[PDB]
């Protein structure tokens, strides 16, 4: 609806390695773990077809 | 309600008015 100001504001590569042409023999697995410790948000990712 | 670095997004409010005429 509405955010005033951002305090972080970040722009980097996608987080998608893979999100496009996948072949048909195999399918998509992502995982992803999201943590937030010590005042930091850890985003632990793979992808495995 | 203290944290690492707490991010303050009981807890009493007051201000301080500091002035120059202090002198401790």
């Amino acid at each position: 609806s509405s955010a005033n100001n951002c305090t972080f504001e970040y722009v980097s590569q996608p987080f998608l390695m893979d999100l496009e042409g996948k072949q048909g023999n195999f399918k998509n697995l992502r995982e992803f773990v999201f943590k937030n410790i010590d005042g930091y948000f850890k985003i632990y990712s793979k992808h495995t077809p | 309600n203290l944290k690492p670095f707490e991010r303050d997004i009981y807890f009493p409010l007051q201000s301080y008015g500091f002035q120059p005429t202090n002198g401790v």
